[PDB]
């Protein structure tokens, strides 16, 4: 059980106009740039999953136990 | 049910296809014979143009489809003669054979072979025979396929060259209205890499004829109103060379590329005063290129025709540049003296004169800013030399009993009086300017930096008022005598008068509004380049603004005069690095929309528009961002005011619903200035507008903002009977519309609505399409920007000048060598034509008709009679030379 | 100040002076479908970001049910006491009714249709337009295509009627001088 928080803030802005156009251009703004100013960002992949194989299939209980 | 008694050729046209792919196999007769007389029918009745259903196509569709599609690629033996009347004659069928989705199947028959010319048996046909699906497919296929691998196989190569025959048929066709139809092929085709296209068509124009460029050159002109902004300048300078390469006309050069300068490159307008030298080689192709060189678009250009032939032939610069000015300003003198200029009018204030009787008894006014108010309306209409001789003594008077900003202001209305003046107006001011008082002194200089306002000339760039400048002792004596020299060279970008004004800044005086007032005369001076200028003034920002909160004129001077040394460029990379040199505070963030939206003079862009009322939608804006919406809503009105005029009505069908009756502060405060600066004619749709929510003040909202909407009730120049509003709302104006609050505010509007009779007209729009300069001051004048408490002190010094990009109101007049002739022509209303065959009535209402040098008017085109030929530009300009010519026995 | 212009114009933009299949015309109707896209937008989102309300000072729903729900119309012809007006209902039955505070005292003026209570049946406010849908459906809102334009030549019968109807409007300062009414 957790208390949460949620709020609304904003209402959707989809103008499609001649923007969609300037889309084509807007990226390459990007590719110009993207790959020279950073190469060397990154985060480890696939040690999140080395929790689930540990299950501990055999579960300790201490003295006073409740059990199903 | 119509079949029978002629169906013969769904017989007999019917088998031969039937076996056809028998012709293309063992049998070469029918290969070969059967494919002719296949061919020949084909075109025989596509070739004319009598029967819109081809009577062949429509009986074979059905089969006819599955007959080309098993036949071409089943066939396996392509001989050139057999393999080419198969494309032949299964290319043509398509437009028929498949419905929308077939630019994928344009060349599923053509590309398989080029039998020979496929404008062959296209080439007398209009829109007919294979130019429409041709022109589809190029406009289509060539830019998926060019998209992003432009340089690929003949979807290049051989695709232009498609291209240049097909504008070729598209000529020889018929030469009809289709050829504005030949530069849609021309933007479709090569869509990124335009320039082959226009270059093309410029060839291909330069051996068709030199009359009929004209109408193609109107065409692009008028399509360049508003497309992509890197394409608007390939169009702009493609138009550039077209009187040129084909038509030698050449004398239009001149007018449509200074609308080049600032928006499209500084080296292109470099280009231009290249080609501007280069030309003018006639006498007369020099003087009426020069007369709107400095007069129409901007200064700073008497330095750029001092060659070696400075006798006559570069002696010209000095004549348009001042020697010009003053020879119009006699002209403006001659003829109003003439026409309707009465010496010393002064009634328009007088014209209270019926309400006498009405309400009671007078004797009610009593207020010493009303002396103020009244100066300013007796300098205001008293322009174009209306000067008064010890009728402004009621001045000195006042000016010995209170408001020493009001006797400031009283001061310098002299300087309005006697504006655009060189002969004597210093003279007539340096009599009172040695008067021992700073607050005379300063109004003193202010006056005389005015009068030599917009000549630019060397007469006294610096003598007078920098020498008292260099002597700042006092705190008010130091301001103006800069603020005006930043008006007197405003048109000039000279950078010893930026590094001497600099100083001003640097000399860290107490006085934050001399700061203010350098920061505002540096913008004002140069319009264009000197980056230094905007380092140093945000280096003066950050060392002083951060240890302050206080009132918007830090807002008002700094981020104002940033824009304007950087204003009206769409590179957007200086917005960029202004807005990375600044992130800071939201305090100081107000300044950034102000910096976004300033370098967006004018042009169409859709998204930009879209942010900015996105930027200050709502927000709910808990006293947060009210000078960001303010400044938004105040902007919005720019990039905005060239939007081919449809924008103009749908921007006041916005404002007139979406802030006026759902608004909370920016709404009910800053939505006038926008009507305000949307437009100066006067219109009843505005002019009813602005009273309905401004007469009743709704004093529940910040009452004060409907007096800002008075002084846009003034926004219309050109006096009429809506002072018959205005004064009804000054009787009322003496209990509501508070006095106290909003009185002087009444009485400068109704002292300029019907201000100046001569030089009325002051909106920026020298020539039909053009907004060259003149925009920077009226920008100052309306960035109030709420805070009138603020502005009731500061006006005194500033409001006299705060506009001063006035222009002379006629526009009609011989300008002969002499100004022998007078007049023969027909005043009328806006044009009545754009692309007609048919003869071009410009002149919708030629019934008005004036033979005199009398004024122009804002709705009014002139056409000329009696065989002159008006050799000099033929629309107006206000000293065209209009030679004559008559070889017409 | 009356209700004023009221004016009666959709009339947005004709500008399709091409007339034909040009670009000009693509791009210009282009422009204004998306400044319409924008505002309908801009009115979505004054819509949905309304994050204010209370809205009723603790007595509107105090008065909102002092006075009945399902509130009735009737015509006030007499005002003999102040506290103690008469009115009548539709079928002409009279009632010595009394008037309630929380009522601009103020406007009332015999003729004029006043809301009434059920069950004690007194006044409780001012009923502020009453037009029947006979007269509003006459009214104009939307202006028919055409102009001068299509029409074939009627010179002098154009000149006439602009002198009449029109002209007096937009540049009324001749017929003062004059000193004349214009036709009607």
């Amino acid at each position: 059980e957790v208390p949460k928080e949620k709020e609304k803030e904003k209402v959707s802005t989809a103008v499609l106009s001649i923007t969609a156009k300037a889309k084509k251009k807007e990226k390459e703004k990007e590719k110009k740039e993207e790959e020279k100013m950073e190469v060397d960002e990154a985060e480890k992949k696939e040690e999140k999953e080395k929790k689930k194989e540990p299950e501990p299939n055999f579960q300790l209980l201490d003295n006073p136990a409740r059990v199903m | 049910m119509e079949e029978g008694g002629r169906d013969k050729a769904p017989v007999q046209p019917q088998q031969s296809p039937a076996a056809a792919p028998g012709g293309t196999d063992e049998k070469p007769s029918g290969k070969e014979r059967r494919d002719a007389g296949d061919k020949d029918k084909e075109q025989e009745l596509s070739e004319e143009d009598k029967q819109l259903q081809d009577e062949l196509e429509m009986l074979v569709e059905r089969l006819g489809e599955k007959d080309t599609s098993l036949y071409r690629p089943a066939l396996e033996e392509l001989r050139r003669q057999i393999r080419s009347s198969t494309t032949s004659m299964t290319s043509v069928p398509k437009p028929l054979k498949f419905l929308r989705p077939h630019y994928g199947k344009l060349k599923e028959i053509y590309e398989n072979m080029a039998p020979g010319e496929n404008k062959r048996f296209a080439a007398d046909i209009i829109s007919v025979l294979a130019m429409t699906m041709s022109g589809e497919r190029e406009c289509l296929k060539y830019r998926l396929v060019g998209s992003q691998e432009e340089l690929a196989s003949w979807g290049h190569e051989y695709v232009r060259h498609l291209a240049g025959e097909v504008a070729k048929e598209w000529q020889e066709l018929d030469d009809a209205e289709k050829v504005q139809r030949e530069p849609l092929l021309t933007l479709v085709k090569e869509i990124v890499p335009y320039n082959m296209a226009h270059n093309a068509e410029h060839e291909a124009c330069d051996l068709l004829m030199e009359i009929e460029q004209v109408d193609m050159l109107e065409k692009d002109i008028d399509e360049n109103a508003y497309a992509k902004v890197c394409l608007y300048l390939t169009s702009c300078v493609n138009y550039v060379p077209e009187p040129e390469n084909s038509a030698l006309l050449r004398c239009a050069l001149g007018v449509f590329r200074k609308f080049s300068r600032f928006p499209e490159a500084l080296r292109l307008a470099l280009m231009l005063n290249d080609m501007e030298l280069v030309e003018d080689i006639f006498t007369s192709c020099k003087d009426v290129v020069v007369q709107k060189q400095m007069a129409f678009m901007l200064g700073r250009h008497g330095v750029f025709l001092e060659l070696s032939e400075d006798v006559e032939e570069y002696e010209d610069l000095t004549e348009i540049m001042s020697n010009v000015q003053l020879n119009s300003n006699f002209l403006a003198l001659a003829r109003e003296l003439d026409i309707m200029e009465p010496k010393v009018p002064d009634d328009i204030y007088k014209t209270h004169l019926e309400n006498n009787r009405f309400g009671g008894s007078g004797s009610q006014v009593d207020s010493a800013r009303m002396n103020l108010a009244s100066s300013f309306v007796n300098g205001f209409v008293n322009a174009a030399f209306g000067q008064d001789k010890l009728l402004t003594d009621d001045g000195n008077k006042w000016l010995y009993k209170n408001k020493d900003h009001g006797m400031l202001s009283a001061a310098a209305s002299l300087g309005m009086i006697l504006l655009w003046d060189v002969d004597g107006g210093l003279t007539q001011i340096d009599k009172y300017l040695y008067s021992s008082e700073d607050y005379i002194k300063s109004g003193a200089l202010l006056a005389c930096g005015i009068v030599n306002s917009g000549v630019r000339n060397e007469c006294d760039p610096a003598l007078a008022l920098l020498s008292d400048y260099v002597l700042h002792n006092s705190n008010t004596m130091r301001l103006g005598s800069i603020f005006g020299l930043g008006l007197a060279y405003a048109g000039s970008n000279r950078e010893d008068v930026l590094t001497l004004l600099l100083p001003v800044m640097g000399d860290s005086k107490s006085s934050m509004e001399v700061a203010g007032v350098t920061a505002l005369a540096c913008g004002m001076i140069a319009v264009g380049s000197c980056n230094g200028d905007v380092t140093s003034t945000i280096l003066q920002t950050i060392m002083e603004k951060s240890e302050t909160e206080l009132k918007d004129t830090y807002a008002r001077w700094l981020p104002l005069g940033l824009g304007l040394n950087h204003l009206g460029k769409g590179e957007a990379i200086e917005a960029i690095l202004a807005a990375l040199e600044v992130v800071s505070e939201p305090f100081r963030s107000f300044a950034n929309t102000l910096v976004d939206v300033c370098a967006y003079a004018g042009s169409g862009n859709v998204l930009k528009v879209q942010q900015l009322l996105h930027i200050c939608s709502e927000h709910f804006d808990s006293k947060e961002k009210e000078e960001d919406k303010d400044k938004k809503e105040k902007k919005d009105k720019d990039k905005k005011e060239a939007p081919a005029d449809m924008g103009a009505h749908q921007g006041v069908a916005v404002l007139g619903i979406a802030l006026i009756a759902m608004g909370e502060e920016i709404g009910a405060e800053m939505a006038l200035r926008t009507f305000g600066h949307l437009l100066r004619y006067g219109e009843p749709t505005l002019r009813r507008a602005v009273p309905l929510a401004l007469a009743l003040i709704s004093v529940s909202n910040p009452r004060l903002n409907i007096l800002d909407t008075l002084s846009k009730f003034s926004h219309d120049a050109d006096p009429e009977v809506s002072y018959n509003s205005i004064f009804a709302m000054g009787m009322v104006g003496s209990g509501t519309n508070n006095a106290r609050l909003a009185a002087m505010l009444r009485q400068l509007a109704q002292y300029h609505a019907k201000d100046p009779n001569n030089l009325f007209m002051v909106r920026l729009a020298q020539g039909l399409t053009h907004l060259g300069k003149g925009t920077l001051t009226l920008c100052p004048y309306h960035s109030d920007r709420q805070l009138m408490s603020q502005v009731a002190v500061a006006g005194l010094l500033t409001v006299l000048v705060s506009f001063l990009d006035v222009r002379n109101i006629i526009l009609g007049k011989s300008h002969y060598v002499l100004y022998g002739l007078v007049a023969a022509m027909q005043p009328r209303m806006l044009v009545t034509f754009d692309e007609e065959l048919r003869p071009l009535p410009v002149s919708v209402r030629v019934g008005q008709a004036v033979d005199v040098v009398g004024q122009a008017g804002k709705p009014k085109t002139i056409t000329g009679f009696q065989t002159h030929t008006t050799p000099v530009l033929l629309a107006h300009g206000e000293r065209a030379e209009l030679a004559t010519e008559e070889f017409l026995p | 100040k009356k209700k004023t212009k009221g004016p009666d114009a959709a009339s947005k933009l004709p500008l399709v002076t091409p007339h034909t299949q040009c670009r000009l015309k693509l791009l210009k109707l282009e422009r204004i479908k998306d400044y319409l896209l924008m505002e309908e937008e801009f009115i979505r989102n004054q819509e949905q970001m309304k994050p204010l309300e209370e809205k009723q000072e603790e007595e509107r729903s105090k008065v909102d049910d002092l006075r009945g729900t399902p509130m009735s119309v009737g015509t006030l012809e007499e005002i003999i006491d102040d506290n103690h007006a008469i009115v009548s209902t539709s079928v002409g039955s009279e009632h010595y009714v009394s008037i309630l505070s929380f009522v601009d005292k103020d406007l009332l003026e015999p003729g004029c249709s006043v809301l009434l209570n059920h069950k004690v049946h007194a006044v409780i406010g001012v009923l502020m337009d009453d037009t029947d849908p006979l007269v509003t459906v006459m009214k104009v809102e939307k202006a028919p295509q055409e102009t001068y334009a299509d029409i074939g030549g009627l010179d002098n019968q154009i000149q006439e009627i602009k002198e009449s109807v029109e002209l007096p409007l937009t540049h009324p300062e001749y017929y003062e001088e004059m000193g004349i009414k214009p036709p009607k």
